[PDB]
C-alpha cells in the first residue's frame, strides 16, 4: 500500500504556455538500474484515461512530442511545451511493477481566458410540477470564469441549504466559458408557505454578488 | 504455457567426469568406525554424466531417462535450479510426481498434471526489495486426482545474483525401489571456476516419498530472471541466470562404505572400477598391501541358447481324425485312445483352419509345452445351436442325454463348418 | 488499433453481482497482462487489481481483498470481472486495460461501464417547462429551460428543438441524490425569438424509451 | 461375501485377467487391457481365433456352491525394522530405566541388555545403531528423541 498525493488540483494555461503537475509518493519507487517505475494518464471530457508517458523519460508511441516528464526520487513534474485544445483532461500518475498500484488525486488543465461575470437566471416552478404535488426552483448562472462560484438561496430573507444541486459544465468549445444551475428542491407546501424567492450568484470577479428574485403570487 | 523461449538453442548431451560423487546412506541404520559393504543402485565412478548449462543463447530443460535412478549435481551462485518433474509421460494421462522450491518451500505433489513444452518458475520486477518470491505458475496448467501431498519447512530462498566464483554445491539423488521412491540431499559450499570440485561428499535423506507411480522421464527446472527495464513476449523474451547442472545415471553397484567414529562416510570404493577396488571389496578393507590376491573368477557368458530335441516324427494322424470320411453318431461317440506317438500342435491350433476354439483349465499356448498321461479324443457331429451345449456343466438335449463334459474338464473343443 | 470493449452500463440491488467483460481485439489475450479500476467522482480513480491471462494469479486493492474475483477466457479473448456482496459504496465506473507485453510501454483503455448499486428500479424523467419569472426581471436577451428531475438510472439526453438550435444552448451533467438523478438545461435567445417563436426542449431516456416535448 | 458381492447372475464390478503374455512380477499390478495374442496371426486388437480378451468377469451367484461363491481377500504386506516405526500395536508403554540390565521393547525391536546415554551422535535421521557385529548398539526413543 502506497500513498500518492498531487498538486496543484488544478491549474490554467492558455494556449501555447506550459503546464506543470507534479505527483508525490510515500516511498521511493527508483532501484539500482536507475530507471524510474510511473505512467501518466490523461482521462479527456467523454473518453477514458489515455497513457502519456512510461518511465518518466520516454514518450508512449502516438503521443504528441509536447508531452514529457522528468524528476527524481519521490517528487516529479509532467511537463507540456504547448498545450494545445485537445490537452483538456485530468492528468493522474499511475505506480506500476509489481505492488498495489496506486492512483494520484487527479490535476483539471483549463485554458486561460479573460474574465467574465455570470448570468444569473431564475426561473419558477411549472405549474404542472405543483399539480404533481412537487416543486423546485431553479436558477441559471452562465457565461463565467474562472469555475469558482457558489450559490446562495433564500426564502422570505431566511437562507436554505437543504435540497440544494449544482452542475458544472465542460469548458466550452467556442466561448471556453464555464455554466452553472442550482436546482432547490420544494414540496407543494413548502413552495406555496412562502413567496418571496432569491437567488444570490457569489463571483471573484464582483464584491456584491448578482442578485435576481421573483415572487410567487406574481408568477 | 507453451510458448517457447527465444533465445533456447539446442546443444548436444556433453559429458564430464566425476570423481566419487554418487555416494548415499542405503537406510536410516547408522554405523561408525567400520567398512560396511552394501549393494544399491548407485552412480560409478570416474562414469560420465551430461554437461548442461543455462545461459541468456542456450536454454538447457531436455528429458531424459529416468530408468532405474538417476543422479544430480549442480553448481550455483544464485540457486537458478528451481526443481524437477517425475512421471511417465509427464502429462495427465498419468501420475507424475513434482518437486518445486517457490522461495517459501519445498513442495511435492502426484497429480495428474497438464504437459508444457517449457514449463518452469520465476519472478518480476523486483525493485527495491529483492524478495524473489514466485510470480507465476507455469509448471502445469491443470491438476487432478491427487494421491499424496507434502509440505516442508518455510524458509527464504535467495536468488539475488552474485559475482566471483560459484559459492554453492547442491547435489541430489533420485531412485525408485518397488514403487518407493528416496530422495537424498546434500548442500555444500565450494569455490569453483568450471566443471566440478574435485573431492568426496556424502548425501543425507531428504523427505520419504512412498508413492508407487513407474516413472521412465524427468525433467529439469530452471530459474530466470526479469525487470522492468528489459522484458520481452510472453513468455519467450524472459531469461535466466548463469548455472551449471550435471545429471547421471545409477546402477547396482557394490560399495565399501568407510565410516568415520561420527558415522559420516570419508572414503567409498566402487568395486567396478578398479580391480584394486576389486581386491579391497574381497577383502572388505580400505587398505591393499603388496601381493597377490584372488577376487573372483572370469567365467565366459553362453553367446545364445541353443536347444536340439529329437524329431518329433511319427506323428498320430490327427489329420485324418479330424478329416476323416465319417464320423460317429453323438449319441455313439467314439471314444479313441491315442498313445506311444508324438504330437505336433503347432499345425492344429495356429493354423486358423476352424470356426471355433477354446480350452478349459489350461491355455492352448500352455498346452504345446506340456507331457501328457492319456489323452482321448470324442469325434460327433452335432446340429449349430447345440454347439453351445459342448462345455463344463451344461444341459439340453446333448450336454445331458448324449455327451456329458465334467465340471473339471481340462481339455479343449474343437469346431468348424 | 487496439481496443478494449466493455458493457455500457449495469443495473444490480445490494447483495447482489455484477459481472463485466472486457474483449480484447488486435491483441493476444495470454500473452498481455490485464488490469482493472474504479473511478468515483469524488475520489477520482480506485484500483482494484490486475490479472495474468496465461497464468491466472490476481492481487486485489487492500480496500477490495476478499470482495471480488477475476477470471479471463483465452478462446473468447475476452476478460471477466465478478463483483460479489455489492453494497450502495460500489457505485462506480469501472475500466479495464491490458496489452502489456510484460512490459509498462504500451497499455489501452476502453470506454468503461457504469455500474449503479441500488434498491431503487426504472423510473419514467418528468419533464417540465421553465418559463420566465416576474416581469420585474427584463434584459436585451431572454433565457428559457427545462427542467428534468425524478429519473433513473443514467444516461438522459436533453436537447432544444430536437437538436436544430445550438446558440447559447448549455447542457448541465446529471447530479446524483437520494438514489435519484436530476439535471437541467438552459438557452439564451434574443427577445425578438420568443415568445414570438415556440421554443421546445426534447428529452430522450433510452433505458426508459421515454421520449417528452415540452413547449415553453 | 456372498451376501454382498452377490448380485443376481454376476457382478461386472469385480473383474480377473485370464491370460497373460509372460509371467506375472511379485506384487506387480497390470492394467493393460491388450489382446492376448495365443497363435502366430496378429490379433489387431480385436478378439478372433487364438485371440482372446484378458479381461474376464466372475460367475459370482447367491446360489454359487462354496466353492464357487466370492471371498473378499485382504493381505497385509509390511517391512520389520527397515525404516522408522510409523504404525505399533495397542501395547502400553512404560518409563524408561537407565544403568540398569533390563528387557527392551524399543519399535518392535525387543532384546536384554544395559541401557545407558550414548556419547555417539546420530544424524536426524538415523534411528537404529549397530556394532561392527551388526547386531544392536544403540536406538533412539521414539517419543523422547
Ligand atoms: C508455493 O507453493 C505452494 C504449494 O501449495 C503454494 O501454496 C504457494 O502459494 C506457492 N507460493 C508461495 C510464495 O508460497
Amino acid at each position: 500500500d502506497v500513498l500518492m498525493t498531487q498538486t496543484p488540483l488544478s491549474l490554467p494555461v492558455s494556449l501555447g504556455d506550459q503546464a506543470s503537475i507534479s505527483c508525490r509518493s510515500s516511498q521511493s519507487i527508483v532501484h539500482s538500474n536507475g530507471n524510474t517505475y510511473l505512467e501518466w494518464y490523461l482521462q479527456k471530457p467523454g473518453q477514458s484515461p489515455k497513457l502519456l508517458i512510461y518511465k518518466v523519460s520516454n514518450r508512449f508511441s502516438g503521443v504528441p512530442d509536447r508531452f514529457s516528464g522528468s524528476g527524481s526520487g519521490t517528487d516529479f513534474t509532467l511537463k507540456i511545451s504547448r498545450v494545445e485544445a485537445e490537452d483538456l483532461g485530468v492528468y493522474y500518475c499511475f505506480q506500476g511493477s509489481h505492488v498495489p498500484r496506486t492512483f494520484g488525486g487527479g490535476t483539471k488543465l483549463e485554458i486561460k481566458r479573460a474574465d467574465a461575470a455570470p448570468t444569473v437566471s431564475i426561473f419558477p416552478p411549472s405549474s404542472e410540477q405543483l399539480t404533481s404535488g412537487g416543486a423546485s426552483v431553479v436558477c441559471f448562472l452562465n457565461n463565467f470564469y474562472p469555475k469558482d462560484i457558489n450559490v446562495k438561496w433564500k426564502i422570505d430573507g431566511s437562507e436554505r441549504q437543504n435540497g440544494v444541486l449544482n452542475s458544472w459544465t465542460d469548458q466550452d468549445s467556442k466561448d471556453s466559458t464555464y455554466s452553472m444551475s442550482s436546482t432547490l428542491t420544494l414540496t407543494k407546501d413548502e413552495y406555496e408557505r412562502h413567496n418571496s424567492y432569491t437567488c444570490e450568484a457569489t463571483h471573484k470577479t464582483s464584491t456584491s454578488p448578482i442578485v435576481k428574485s421573483f415572487n410567487r403570487n406574481e408568477c | 504455457q507453451c510458448v517457447n523461449l527465444t533465445t533456447r538453442t539446442q546443444l548436444p548431451p556433453a559429458y564430464t567426469n566425476s570423481f566419487t560423487r554418487g555416494v548415499y546412506y542405503p537406510d536410516k541404520v547408522f554405523r561408525s568406525s567400520v567398512l560396511h559393504s552394501t549393494q544399491d543402485l548407485f552412480l560409478p565412478f570416474f562414469s560420465n554424466v551430461t554437461w548442461f548449462h543455462a545461459i541468456h543463447k542456450r536454454f538447457d530443460n531436455p528429458v531424459l531417462p529416468f530408468n532405474d535412478g538417476v543422479y544430480f549435481a549442480s553448481t550455483e551462485k544464485s540457486n537458478i535450479i528451481r526443481g524437477w518433474i517425475f512421471g511417465t509421460t509427464l502429462d495427465s494421462k498419468t501420475q507424475s510426481l513434482l518437486i518445486v522450491n517457490n522461495a517459501t518451500n519445498v513442495v511435492i505433489k502426484v497429480c495428474e498434471f497438464q504437459f508444457c513444452n517449457d514449463p518452469f518458475l520465476g519472478v518480476y520486477y523486483h525493485k527495491n526489495n529483492k524478495s524473489w518470491m514466485e510470480s507465476e505458475f507455469r509448471v502445469y496448467s491443470s491438476a487432478n486426482n491427487c494421491t499424496f501431498e507434502y509440505v516442508s519447512q518455510p524458509f527464504l530462498m535467495d536468488l539475488e545474483g552474485k559475482q566471483g566464483n560459484f559459492k554453492n554445491l547442491r547435489e541430489f539423488v533420485f531412485k525408485n525401489i518397488d514403487g518407493y521412491f528416496k530422495i537424498y540431499s546434500k548442500h555444500t559450499p565450494i569455490n569453483l571456476v568450471r566443471d566440478l570440485p574435485q573431492g568426496f561428499s556424502a548425501l543425507e535423506p531428504l523427505v520419504d516419498l512412498p508413492i508407487g507411480i513407474n516413472i521412465t522421464r524427468f525433467q529439469t527446472l530452471l530459474a530466470l530472471h526479469r525487470s522492468y527495464l528489459t522484458p520481452g513476449d510472453s513468455s519467450s523474451g524472459w531469461t535466466a541466470g548463469a548455472a551449471a547442472y550435471y545429471v547421471g545415471y545409477l546402477q547396482p553397484r557394490t560399495f565399501l562404505l568407510k565410516y568415520n567414529e561420527n558415522g559420516t562416510i570419508t572414503d567409498a570404493v566402487d568395486c567396478a572400477l578398479d580391480p584394486l577396488s576389486e581386491t579391497k571389496c574381497t577383502l572388505k578393507s580400505f587398505t591393499v598391501e603388496k601381493g597377490i590376491y584372488q577376487t573372483s573368477n572370469f567365467r565366459v557368458q553362453p553367446t545364445e541358447s541353443i536347444v536340439r530335441f529329437p524329431n518329433i516324427t511319427n506323428l498320430c494322424p490327427f489329420g485324418e481324425v479330424f478329416n476323416a470320411t465319417r464320423f460317429a453318431s453323438v449319441y455313439a461317440w467314439n471314444r479313441k485312445r491315442i498313445s506311444n506317438c508324438v504330437a505336433d500342435y503347432s499345425v492344429l491350433y495356429n493354423s486358423a483352419s476352424f470356426s471355433t476354439f477354446k480350452c478349459y483349465g489350461v491355455s492352448p499356448t500352455k498346452l504345446n509345452d506340456l507331457c501328457f498321461t492319456n489323452v482321448y479324443a470324442d469325434s460327433f457331429v452335432i446340429r449349430g445351436d447345440e454347439v453351445r451345449q459342448i462345455a463344463p456343466g451344461q444341459t439340453g438335449k446333448i450336454a445331458d442325454y448324449n455327451y456329458k463334459l465334467p465340471d473339471d474338464f481340462t481339455g479343449c473343443v474343437i469346431a468348424w463348418n | 488499433e487496439v481496443q478494449l470493449l466493455q458493457s455500457g452500463a449495469e443495473l444490480v440491488r445490494p447483495g447482489a453481482l455484477v459481472k463485466l467483460s472486457c474483449k480484447a481485439s488486435g491483441f493476444n489475450i495470454k500473452d498481455y497482462y490485464m488490469h482493472w479500476v474504479k473511478q468515483r467522482p469524488e475520489q477520482g480513480l480506485e484500483w482494484f487489481g490486475w490479472i495474468d491471462p496465461e497464468n491466472g494469479n490476481t492481487i486485489y486493492d487492500p480496500k477490495f481483498q476478499g470482495k471480488a474475483s477475476i477470471t479471463a477466457d483465452t478462446s473468447s479473448n475476452t476478460a471477466y470481472l465478478q463483483l460479489s456482496s455489492l453494497t450502495s459504496e460500489d457505485t462506480a465506473v469501472y475500466y479495464c486495460a491490458g496489452s502489456g507485453n510484460y512490459e509498462d510501454a504500451m497499455d489501452y483503455w476502453g470506454q468503461g461501464t457504469s455500474v449503479t448499486v441500488s434498491s431503487a428500479k426504472t423510473t419514467p424523467p418528468s419533464v417540465y417547462p421553465l418559463a420566465p419569472g416576474s416581469a420585474a426581471q427584463t434584459n436585451s436577451m431572454v433565457t428559457l429551460g427545462c427542467l428534468v428531475k425524478g429519473y433513473f438510472p443514467e444516461p438522459v439526453t436533453v436537447t432544444w428543438n430536437s437538436g436544430s438550435l445550438s446558440s447559447g444552448v448549455h447542457t448541465f451533467p446529471a447530479v446524483l441524490q437520494s438514489d435519484l438523478y436530476t439535471l437541467s438545461s438552459s438557452v439564451t435567445v434574443p427577445s425578438s425569438t420568443w415568445p414570438s417563436e415556440t421554443v421546445t426542449c426534447n428529452v430522450a431516456h433510452p433505458a426508459s424509451s421515454t421520449k417528452v416535448d415540452k413547449k415553453i | 461375501s456372498n451376501n454382498l458381492d452377490s448380485k443376481v447372475g454376476g457382478n461386472y464390478n469385480y473383474l480377473y485377467r485370464l491370460f497373460r503374455k509372460s509371467n506375472l512380477k511379485p506384487f506387480e499390478r497390470d492394467i493393460s487391457t491388450e489382446i492376448y495374442q495365443a497363435g502366430s496371426t496378429p490379433c489387431n486388437g480385436v478378439e478372433g481365433f487364438n485371440c482372446y480378451f484378458p479381461l474376464q468377469s466372475y460367475g459370482f451367484q447367491p446360489t454359487n456352491g462354496v466353492g464357487y461363491q466370492p471371498y473378499r481377500v485382504v493381505v497385509l504386506s509390511f517391512e520389520l525394522l527397515h525404516a522408522p516405526a510409523t504404525v505399533c500395536g495397542p501395547k502400553k508403554s512404560t518409563n524408561l530405566v537407565k544403568n540398569k540390565c533390563v528387557n527392551f521393547n524399543f519399535n518392535g525391536l525387543t532384546g536384554t541388555g544395559v541401557l545407558t546415554e550414548s556419547n555417539k551422535k546420530f544424524l536426524p535421521f538415523q534411528q537404529f545403531g549397530r556394532d561392527i557385529a551388526d547386531t544392536t548398539d544403540a536406538v533412539r526413543d521414539p517419543q523422547t528423541l
